[PDB]
C-alpha cells in the first residue's frame, strides 16, 4: 500500500498499525517474529512512513510517535537482542573496523555497562501507549491526543503515571553509565511534560472563566517543582559527561563544546580550572582543555579569560614539542 | 458549524485572545435557545465543547503552521546545492540585547585608555581548524529550514511565554521531523546516486555543527522558564552524526560490491602467457580505474577535501590489496609472466594518482595528487612488488638488506620466499638467496 | 612570433571568453532556477546615443 497507494488513508492505516504494534509489545504477548527483521526498527520505519504522507491533521501525532520510536530503537541498540539474527553490540568493539574508523573514531562514543532488554522495552512501549492513546474516532480540525484538552484536579492528570515511568527508567540508566542516553531521555520527556501543562494554562484572563483559579495555581506549582527537579538533574548529568569526554585518547572538541553550554554561566570556567588542576599528568589533555576554554571564552565574549587560555595552550604545545625530544618542561610550566 | 465557522475564528496573535470571550458567550445562548425550543435532548453538545477548547486550538495551530511549512520544503524532488564558505556563516537577525539597566556595570569598564596593549602583539597560536566548518555543498532545503528555524526563534523572543515555549518546542519538532522524513522519502535515491549520499552527509554535518551553538544564542532572551539550561539542542547532536555516517557507508559497500565483481574476470591472474588471459585481465583493470574516475568526478567539489581523499584512498586500498593477494598466491611465473604482470601494474601507477580531484581547478589537483601514500596505506607494498617483478635474484638479496630494507618492511620473509620460488627456478643460486633471507 | 602580435592579440581575446564558457559547461553539478515571465534579465544600462 505504501508503494502503490500513497495518500492520507494509507498514512492513517500505517499510523494505526504502528500504534497497535506498540500496544501488542507492551502487553508481553509472545509473537513469532520472522528471522531477519528488527522489530523496533520496523516499528520506527512504519511510524516514519505514516508521518511522511499523512494529512496535516495527523501530522502532530505521527511526529510524536516518531520522536519516541527512534528512542526505543536507540535503547534496543544498546542491548543484546535476538529473533533478528545476531545483535550483540560487543561484537563491534572486539576488533578494528576498516571502513568505519575514519568516519566514526573522529566522534566521541561511550561504552558502559550492557543494558538488559527485559527491563527496557516493556516499560518504554507502555510509555508509548500512554503518550499516544488509541484514537479511531472522528478528528475535528485542530485536535490531537498528545497535546490534549484535559483538566488537572487534585490528582487528575495523565502526566502523573508518565513521571513515575520515566523515574523508573532513569535510575536504571544511571547505574548502567548510560549518561549519553539519559540526557536525551530527560530532555525529551521534560519537553512533553512541560507542554502538557503550558498548552492551556498561562492565559490567565481566559483560563479562570473556563477552569477556575485553583487549577491554575496547581499547574503553576507542578511546573515549578518539575523544573526544579530537572535543573538539578541536568547539572549532574553534564558534569559526568564532560569528565568522561576528556578522558579519551582522541578528544572530540566539537561535542565537548556543546556539552559545556548546559552548565550555568559562571561555574563552567571554575570547573575547568579544577579540571586543569587534576591535569599536568598529560599535556595533550591540557591542550584539549585549553582549546575548549578559549573557544567558550570567545563565545561568552570574555576577553580576559581568553588570554589566559591561549597562553596555557601555547605552554601545552611547547610542552608537547619538548616531550617529543628528551627535554622536560615541568619546572616552569604554568608560571610567569 | 465547527468546520466552517469556529475554525477560522481562532486568533493568530495572543493579544486578540480576550476578544474571543464573546464567542464563548454567544455560543452558549445559541446552545440554550435550542434547549428551550426542544431541538436538543441533553445539555452539553460538541458545538460547545469545541468552543471551550480555544486554549489548545490556539497552540495546535501555532505548532503546526511552522511544521507543515517545513515538511512542504522537505518532500520536494527538486535538488539544489549551495557552497558553504567557512568564514561566512548565516547569522540571526540582530540578537535581542538586554535592557540598559544592566549597563551600569558596563560603562565602568569602557572608560579605560590603554596604549601599551596595542603596541604588543602576542605570538601565541591556536589550532583553529577544529572549530570551523570546512567547505562543502549543502542542499538548499537544509539552508532554508535553518533560516526558518532562526526566524521562528527570533519571533519567539518578542511574544508571551506560552508562544515562546510552543515555538521553541516546534523548532525542536522541526529537527525531529527532519531526522525521519528525508531518509524515508529519499530511500530510492540514496542507493543509486553517489552524489546524494555525500549531499546528505554534508547536510547532517552542517545541522550537527549548527545545533551545538544554537542553544547558547538564545539563552538569556527567552522566558525564565527556559533561561537556565533546559532549553538546548545538544541531545540531538549525537543522533544526526549517526544519521550522516551510516547513510554514507551504505554507498561505500555498494561501490566495493562492484569493484571486486569487476575483478571477477581477473582469472586469479594465472597463465599470463595465454593471450585470452591477458585480454581478460586488461578488461578488469581498465574498468576498475574507469569506475573510480567517474566516481571521483561525481564526488568532485561536493565532499570536503579530507573526507574525499580518505574515501578515495580507502576504495583504492581495496582495489590494490586484491590484486596483491592474487599475485602473492600464484605458483608459476615465467619470463613472459614477469613482463605482463609488470605491464598490468604499470597502468595502475600511471593512472592511480590521476583519479584524485578534490577541487575544481586543475592547478589545485596536483598538490593532492602527490600525497597518495599518505592516504593509501598499501601503496608502498605495491610499489615494492612492482620493482621486484623484474629485479634480479642478487638485487632481491641486496634490497632485502638483511631484514632492514624497504622490501623487508613491505612483506614477510615467508611471503618473499614463496614469491622467489614462484619466480626463480631450482638453482643453487636460489638456495643461496634463500639462505641469505632469514 | 613577434611580428604576429596582431593575431596573438585576437586569439587571446577570442579565447578567454570561450574557455570561461566551456569551464561552466562541463560541470557535473546540476542546479535549477525558476523563470518568471514578467521578470527577465536585462542588459546593464544600454548605450544611449
Amino acid at each position: 500500500l505504501f508503494k502503490y497507494h500513497c495518500n492520507a488513508d494509507t498514512g492513517k492505516l500505517l499510523f494505526l498499525t504502528c500504534q497497535k504494534l506498540c500496544q501488542m509489545l507492551a502487553d508481553n504477548v509472545p509473537v513469532t517474529v520472522p528471522v531477519g527483521l528488527n522489530l523496533p526498527s520496523m516499528i520506527h520505519d512504519l511510524a516514519s512512513q505514516a508521518a511522511t504522507i499523512c494529512s496535516p491533521d495527523f501530522l502532530l501525532d505521527a511526529l510524536e510517535l516518531c520522536k519516541h520510536t527512534l528512542m526505543a530503537v536507540e535503547l534496543s541498540r544498546q542491548c543484546q537482542m535476538d529473533d533478528c539474527g545476531i545483535l550483540m553490540k560487543a561484537s563491534f568493539g572486539t576488533h578494528k573496523d576498516p571502513y568505519e574508523e575514519w568516519s566514526y573514531s573522529d566522534f566521541f562514543s561511550e561504552d558502559g555497562i550492557v543494558l538488559e532488554s527485559q527491563m527496557v522495552l516493556p516499560v518504554i512501549y507502555e510509555l508509548i501507549s500512554s503518550l499516544v492513546p488509541l484514537a479511531e474516532s472522528k478528528r475535528y480540525p485542530l485536535e490531537s491526543t498528545s497535546l490534549p484538552y484535559c483538566s488537572l484536579n487534585e490528582g487528575d492528570g495523565l502526566v502523573l503515571p508518565v513521571i513515575n515511568s520515566i523515574s523508573a527508567l532513569l535510575q536504571n540508566l544511571q547505574e548502567s553509565s548510560q549518561w549519553e542516553l539519559a540526557l536525551r531521555f530527560v530532555v525529551g520527556s521534560f519537553g512533553t511534560c512541560l507542554q502538557h501543562s503550558v498548552s492551556n494554562f498561562m492565559n490567565a484572563t481566559l483560563s479562570e472563566k473556563l477552569f477556575g483559579e485553583t487549577t491554575l495555581v496547581k499547574s503553576r506549582h507542578v511546573v515549578m517543582e518539575l523544573k526544579e527537579k530537572a535543573v538539578i538533574f541536568i547539572r549532574e548529568n553534564a558534569t559526568t559527561l564532560l569528565h568522561k569526554v576528556f578522558n579519551c585518547r582522541l578528544v572530540d572538541l566539537d561535542l565537548a563544546l556543546g556539552y559545556c553550554t548546559l552548565l550555568p554561566q559562571k561555574d563552567v570556567f571554575e570547573n575547568l580550572w579544577k579540571l586543569i588542576d587534576k591535569a599536568w599528568q598529560n599535556y595533550d589533555k591540557i591542550l584539549a582543555i585549553s582549546l575548549v576554554g578559549s573557544e567558550l571564552a570567545s563565545l561568552y565574549q570574555e576577553i580576559e579569560m581568553g588570554l589566559k587560555f591561549r597562553e596555557l595552550s601555547t605552554d601545552a604545545q611547547w610542552g608537547i614539542r619538548l616531550g617529543k625530544l628528551g627535554i622536560s618542561f615541568q619546572p616552569v610550566f604554568r608560571q610567569h | 458549524l465547527i468546520k466552517n465557522c469556529l475554525v477560522y475564528s481562532i486568533p493568530t496573535n495572543s493579544s486578540k485572545l480576550q476578544q474571543y470571550e464573546e464567542i464563548i458567550q454567544s455560543t452558549e445562548e445559541f446552545e440554550n435557545a435550542l434547549k428551550e425550543m426542544r431541538f436538543l435532548k441533553g445539555d452539553t453538545t460538541d458545538l460547545l465543547k469545541y468552543a471551550r477548547n480555544i486554549n489548545s486550538h490556539f497552540a495546535n495551530k501555532k505548532c503546526q503552521d511552522v511544521i507543515v511549512a517545513a515538511r512542504n520544503l522537505m518532500t520536494s524532488e527538486i535538488h539544489n546545492t549551495v557552497k558553504i564558505i567557512p568564514d561566512s556563516k548565516i547569522n540571526v537577525p540582530e540578537l535581542p540585547t538586554p535592557d540598559e539597566d544592566n549597563k551600569l556595570e558596563v560603562q565602568k569598564v569602557s572608560n579605560t585608555q590603554y596604549h601599551e596593549v596595542m603596541n604588543l602583539e602576542p605570538e601565541n597560536t591556536l589550532d583553529q581548524h577544529s572549530f570551523s566548518l570546512p567547505t562543502c555543498r549543502i542542499s538548499e532545503s537544509v539552508k532554508k529550514l535553518m533560516e526558518l528555524a532562526y526566524q521562528t526563534l527570533l519571533e519567539a523572543t518578542t511574544s508571551s511565554d506560552q508562544c515562546a515555549v510552543q515555538l521553541f518546542y516546534s523548532v525542536r519538532n522541526i529537527f525531529h521531523l527532519f531526522h525521519d522524513v528525508v531518509p524515508t522519502y529519499h530511500k530510492e535515491n540514496l542507493q543509486k546516486l553517489p552524489q546524494l549520499a555525500a549531499i546528505h552527509h554534508n547536510n547532517c554535518m552542517y545541522i550537527a555543527h549548527h545545533l551545538l551553538t544554537l542553544g547558547h544564542q538564545f539563552r538569556l532572551r527567552l522566558a525564565p522558564i527556559l533561561c537556565d539550561g533546559t532549553a538546548t539542542f545538544v541531545d540531538l547532536v549525537p543522533g544526526f552524526r549517526r544519521l550522516g555516517t551510516e547513510c554514507f557507508l551504505a554507498q561505500m559497500r555498494a561501490q566495493k560490491g562492484e569493484l571486486l565483481e569487476r575483478l571477477s574476470s581477473a582469472r586469479n591472474f594465472s597463465n599470463m602467457d595465454d593471450e585470452e588471459n591477458y585480454s581478460a585481465a586488461s578488461k578488469a583493470v581498465r574498468q576498475v580505474l574507469h569506475q573510480l574516475k567517474r566516481l571521483g568526478i561525481v564526488w568532485q567539489d561536493v565532499l570536503p577535501v579530507n573526507i574525499y581523499c580518505k574515501a578515495m584512498g580507502t576504495l583504492l586500498n581495496t582495489a590494490i590489496s586484491e590484486v596483491i593477494g592474487k599475485i602473492t598466491a600464484l605458483e608459476d611465473i615465467s619470463t613472459e609472466d614477469g613482463d605482463r604482470l609488470y605491464s598490468l601494474c604499470k597502468t595502475v601507477m600511471d593512472e592511480g594518482p590521476q583519479v584524485f580531484a578534490p577541487l575544481s581547478e586543475e592547478s589545485k589537483n596536483k598538490k593532492y595528487q602527490e600525497e597518495v601514500p599518505v592516504y593509501v596505506p598499501k601503496w608502498m607494498p605495491f610499489k615494492e612488488l612492482m620493482m621486484m617483478l623484474q629485479a634480479s635474484l642478487q638485487e632481491i638479496g641486496d634490497r632485502w638488506a638483511d631484514g632492514k630494507g624497504p622490501l623487508a618492511a613491505a612483506f614477510s620473509s615467508s611471503e618473499v620466499k614463496a614469491l622467489i620460488r614462484a619466480l626463480f627456478q631450482n638453482t643453487e643460486r636460489r638456495a643461496a638467496a634463500l639462505a641469505k633471507i632469514k
